[PDB]
RNA sequence: CCCCACUAUGCUUAGCCCUAAACCUCAACAGUUAAAUCAACAAAACUGCUCGCCAGAACACUACGAGCCACAGCUUAAAACUCAAAGGACCUGGCGGUGCUUCAUAUCCCUCUAGAGGAGCCUGUUCUGUAAUCGAUAAACCCCGAUCAACCUCACCACCUCUUGCUCAGCCUAUAUACCGCCAUCUUCAGCAAACCCUGAUGAAGGCUACAAAGUAAGCGCAAGUACCCACGUAAAGACGUUAGGUCAAGGUGUAGCCC
């Protein structure tokens, strides 16, 4: 009862058969989630659309992922991944930002319990690749405690609304290193031209930052 | 491409946009030369009422007359707009019903 | 892969070679006329040079050669 | 993703992080560095990381690079007076090279603060004009003043349509 | 591997061609494309093994002198017998002598195949004369004996574009104890 | 309600997370034992990858100094007609007896190789060992 | 296309011409095998760096210009009109003047026996004819609906007559491509299949090995059982699906049409 089910795709698949010619079947993709981090998806196939609905939703609850959420409202860090030809770039966002994402990602995020996130889907917009690509990326996000344990350092959050106050979000459970993390004068991290073009204001699009209903 | 190649070639140049049959204008005035019907390309079947007009630019063109029933005749004045008739190959102009000598379609 | 794109190119080249074959005598008369105009256009470009420089005739001993003839 | 290694270098944020603003005397800066050798590593990183920042802050200073012309790397500055400043950079890190030339030929933080203040005098708050040059376009935007007729109509007595009608 | 596929998942499985396996094999099982290749290769080995035994003088001096040549060798997939076609000579009487020597030798040949233990589990070897010259041998034998007597445009919609109202019916409308004796 | 995503984490991580989310009402019987006495490596699915280029397995061949003596003894004298008894954990072959004498004489200060090998054969013959040279 | 003869040509020398599916269909150099192995197939997946090149299809290995020992040539290479696709890989089906293998038991060929095909007659159909039904109509129609037409049957034609009409009317009027009902057909088959489970990255798809390697399967059919003289044989039975197969004229009936 704690889980809600959402449909992501309903397709009519047509199979050519040796004796009966073209037959019509239904392939359905549905996602399930309880709104508290536990969510999954499953494909359903049947001749009837309502039998497919039963199969997918019942199967989905046996293949649940657990998704880590920062402060139970957003992701822990920016996630950029490709699944086959579908690229998904997700950005950690503060409270009140809402879900400004592909409509399917919005639906999936409500099942997981993510309230604030930006996502951009490029390349092939294949619902299945998008769904399993999204769950693969959300299931491999490192939390702040995992980062602290891995590096044996404090994770300190600086918020502009709180000024210079250092907020320790995670501390290592084991011993605490004494040697500061090396300060590379210039990081060799790969950047997204879309993010840089935006930060500089060179990104002008009539479709970006449009007024939309609360999501 | 490499950064050196992107620098050497410069920013992309858009193809100059192609003016349509109205020559980048919302409407054109025309003089009716002849009226006739055209057969739509398959699978469509109809006798679509069209006309040949001399546009104010001087070029002659075939224009579709929308609506059920028209009274256009040679030497009459019509206003033509853009928009292709999807099933009539080559017909890219449409007569404006209710302007100059082309009146509104008579009800039922 | 299929050869359907090659087949389109194949027919285009066959019909072109056949078209050139049928009209090779007209095309030869047209080509001759173009080379004459090309030579005249070349002679004018050289005449423009000495005339715009203040000379009234071609430099002493200068004869414009025929640079487009088969010879 | 952005092409090349260290794509951060090709961002306006990175290029504006240079702290070396040369004095007006500096006209030309030549960089002689070596492609190989452990002792010229700072000079290679200086050319790789900092020459773009120096040029961004000093667009009118000519910067010319020379590879493997001499056994050791060095910087040479040409001043408008005709003086030349040779800076040996062999064995120095790129951060020390930037700190060195800032000390000997860079404007101090005080000299730069003053210039920023003189620029603020150019945009006077009391001036009215286009939003490009002025905070406000018209006095009607000031609360308490007679608002714009486009937003609030004026009394018939303050309108010329009716002043002449009564007078005429 | 080659254009000929050799990625078999059960590649390491021990090939066991024995008469007993066929009786415990599932006839429901459908032979793989490469299952024939294992049989075809074994048949090639049986050809090489018999062909080599034939040309060595020591195994049987009678066999070597005959200079027998094998046309083909196809083991039965049943595994009951190893068919061993032997080319038939034109000489009519020589086809009987060769055949007789082969039948006697065949019994000893099977034991000699156990010497090459890899081919140890060989079924009874059977020799077949090539009928190309042998069938004619039977006829000509009868032919001489025989007595010849005293000589002297409706539009077809796309199936994928076919419209359905299943959702419109779904979205339009949510579809729509005590027992006692002598009750009054 | 559970998870059959065997390639997503481990049975422990999947179970621990679903217990926190309230999806699993009770912990499985094994969960507390795993927590107290966990394996050395958390059992996470991995796809074995093939090595390419200059990547090589770290496994090293196991060799001993006496292996040089064993190689020469087998070359010179062959394998002993005496049969190895690999069931007896204290079995000593003729080669091992040769190696032990060879090691004893080396510790007495002799350092030459060709000389240290000939004296060893004589010692064993004196002790009654049969050493038939292969060639 | 097959056969024969013979030339340019294939060879040499000296000049040209400068093209190829000139293709490992993999640009040069350097580096990596850890990450996610990875749309697919090809050829395991990538990083650095540089040059070249590409930006829907077709027009187009074309037009024009220019260059060239090229003159029916090569190189470079557009536009107008037109379209909503073009295209790549893969799967399924259909098909192949498609391969191999083993088969059909009154069975595809030969073999066995009696026939049909020729004659007369009987009967059905076609065609023609007639003012004068309909349906079936390749296998799977053609002594078929009919275990049956001189009247009747009868639904057809001509003429005459009746109008709330044997009926709380009637219609053998249209539609078997709206159907129930009852059937043909492969079937002289053995398969269909709900509900689950697993593989392919959770792609369209796929799921068997008995010394077994991912399938378990209710139900239906076959089978069993029963009928006839046995347990044999013959009947009966024979699923799902195939042919929008047959039948609105058995009867019933949806829709449309007729009601002096
Ligand atoms: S803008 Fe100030 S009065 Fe209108
Ligand atoms: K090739
Ligand atoms: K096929
Ligand atoms: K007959
Ligand atoms: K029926
Ligand atoms: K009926
Ligand atoms: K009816
Ligand atoms: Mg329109
Ligand atoms: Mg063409
Ligand atoms: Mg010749
Ligand atoms: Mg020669
Ligand atoms: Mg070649
Ligand atoms: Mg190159
Ligand atoms: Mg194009
Ligand atoms: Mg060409
Ligand atoms: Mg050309
Ligand atoms: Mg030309
Ligand atoms: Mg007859
Ligand atoms: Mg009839
Ligand atoms: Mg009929
Ligand atoms: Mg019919
Ligand atoms: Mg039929
Ligand atoms: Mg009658
Ligand atoms: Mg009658
Ligand atoms: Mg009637
Ligand atoms: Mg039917
Ligand atoms: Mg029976
Ligand atoms: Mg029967
Ligand atoms: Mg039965
Ligand atoms: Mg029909």
């Amino acid at each position: 009862e704690d889980f809600d089910t959402r449909i992501l795709e309903v397709r009519n698949v047509f199979t050519m058969t040796a004796k009966e010619g073209r037959k019509k079947s239904i392939r359905v993709l549905v996602a399930v989630g309880n709104g508290k981090g536990a969510a999954g998806f499953s494909i359903g196939k049947a001749t009837d659309r309502m039998d497919a609905f039963r199969k997918a939703k019942n199967r989905a609850v046996h293949h649940l992922h657990y998704i880590e959420r920062y402060e139970d409202h957003t992701i822990f860090h920016d996630i950029s991944l490709r699944f086959k030809r579908t690229h998904i770039k997700m950005k950690k966002q503060p409270k009140g930002y809402g879900l400004r994402c592909h409509r399917a990602i919005i639906t999936i995020c409500r099942l997981i319990g993510i309230k604030d996130m930006y996502a951009k889907v490029s390349g092939s917009i294949n619902m299945l690749s998008l769904t399993q690509g999204l769950f693969r990326g959300l299931s491999r996000q490192e939390t702040h405690q995992q980062l602290a344990d891995k590096k044996g350092l404090h994770v300190v959050e600086i918020r502009e609304e709180c000024g210079p106050l250092p907020i320790v979000v995670a501390s290592p459970r084991g011993p605490l290193r004494k040697d500061p993390e090396p300060e590379d004068e210039v990081p060799d991290v790969k950047l997204d031209w879309e993010d840089v073009k935006t930060a500089q204001g060179m990104k002008r699009s009539v479709w970006s930052n449009l007024k939309r209903a609360a999501t | 491409a490499t950064l050196n190649q992107m620098h050497r070639l410069g920013p992309p140049k858009r193809p100059p946009r192609k003016l349509g049959p109205t020559e980048g204008r919302p409407q054109l005035k025309g003089v009716v030369l002849c009226t006739f019907t055209r057969k739509p390309k398959k699978p469509n079947s109809a006798n679509r009422k069209c006309c040949r007009v001399r546009l104010s630019t001087g070029r002659e063109a075939v224009c579709f007359i929308p609506g059920e029933g028209h009274t256009l005749q040679e030497h009459q004045i019509v206003l033509v707009e853009g928009g292709r008739t999807q099933d009539l190959p080559g017909v890219k102009l449409t007569v404006v019903r209710g302007k100059y000598d082309c009146g509104h379609v008579q009800k039922k | 892969k299929n050869v359907l794109k090659i087949r389109r190119r194949k027919m285009n080249h066959h019909k072109y070679r056949k078209l050139v074959k049928k009209t090779r005598f007209l095309r030869r008369k047209v080509q001759e006329g173009r080379l004459r105009r090309k030579q005249i256009k070349f002679e004018k470009d050289l005449r423009r040079i000495w005339l715009k420089a203040g000379l009234k005739e071609a430099p002493e001993g200068w004869q414009t050669p025929k640079i487009y003839l088969r010879g | 993703p952005m092409k090349g290694r260290f794509p951060i270098r090709r961002t306006l944020q990175y290029l504006s992080q240079g702290n070396v603003v040369f004095k007006d005397s500096v006209k030309v800066m030549t960089v002689n560095y070596n492609t190989h050798g452990e002792l010229g590593e700072g000079a290679r990183k200086f050319v790789f990381f900092n020459i773009p920042q120096i040029q961004y802050k000093n667009p009118w200073v000519q910067i010319m690079m020379f590879k493997n012309m001499t056994p050791s790397p060095f910087l040479r500055f040409y001043l408008d007076s005709g003086e030349q400043v040779l800076v040996d950079v062999e064995t120095k890190s790129n951060k020390e090279i930037m700190e060195h030339i800032r000390k000997i030929l860079g404007k101090n933080e005080e000299t730069l603060r003053e210039e920023e203040e003189e620029k603020k005098q150019l945009s006077h708050p009391a001036n009215f004009g286009p939003r490009k040059y002025c905070l406000r376009e018209c006095i009607c935007e000031v609360e308490g003043q007679v608002p714009c007729p486009s937003l609030v109509p004026l009394p018939k007595e303050m309108r010329g349509k009716y002043k002449a009608a009564l007078k005429a | 591997k080659v254009w000929y596929e050799s990625p078999s998942l059960g590649s390491h499985s021990t090939y066991k061609p024995s008469k007993l396996e066929f009786l415990m094999r599932s006839t429901s099982k459908k032979t793989r494309k490469e299952d024939h290749a294992r049989l075809r290769a074994l048949n090639g080995l049986l050809y090489k093994a018999l062909t080599d035994l034939l040309c060595t003088p020591e195994v049987s001096q009678e066999l070597y002198d005959l200079n027998v040549e094998l046309s083909k060798v196809s083991l039965t997939p049943d595994f009951s017998a190893c068919r061993a076609y032997w080319k038939t000579t034109l000489s009519a009487e020589q086809n009987a002598h060769m055949e007789a020597v082969l039948q006697r030798s065949a019994a000893h040949m099977r034991h000699l195949l156990m010497s090459q233990q890899t081919l140890r589990n060989v079924p009874p070897i059977v020799f077949v004369q090539d009928k190309g010259n042998a069938a004619l041998a039977e006829l000509d034998q009868l032919l001489a004996v025989a007595d010849f007597g005293p000589r002297d445009g409706r539009k077809r919609a796309k199936p994928r574009l076919e419209q359905d109202s299943s959702l419109k019916s779904y979205l339009s409308g949510e579809e729509v104890e005590y027992e006692c004796y002598a009750p009054d | 309600a559970g998870s059959r995503l065997e390639t997503v984490g481990s049975i422990f991580s999947r179970t621990r997370d679903l217990v926190r989310a309230g999806v699993l009402k009770e912990k499985p019987l094994w969960f507390d034992v795993y927590d107290a006495f966990p394996p050395l490596r958390e059992p996470v699915f991995q796809r074995p990858r093939v090595r390419y280029g200059k990547a090589k397995a770290p496994i090293q061949d196991i060799w001993y100094h006496e292996d040089r003596i064993r190689a020469k003894f087998y070359s010179v004298y062959g394998s002993g007609q005496r049969a190895f008894d690999l069931f007896n954990p204290n079995f000593k072959s003729t080669c091992q007896r040769f190696v032990e004498k060879y090691t004893e004489l080396q510790k007495l200060g002799e350092t030459d190789e060709e000389k240290l090998f000939v004296e060893t054969g004589k010692a064993l013959l004196a002790e009654g060992v049969i050493l038939r040279r292969v060639g």
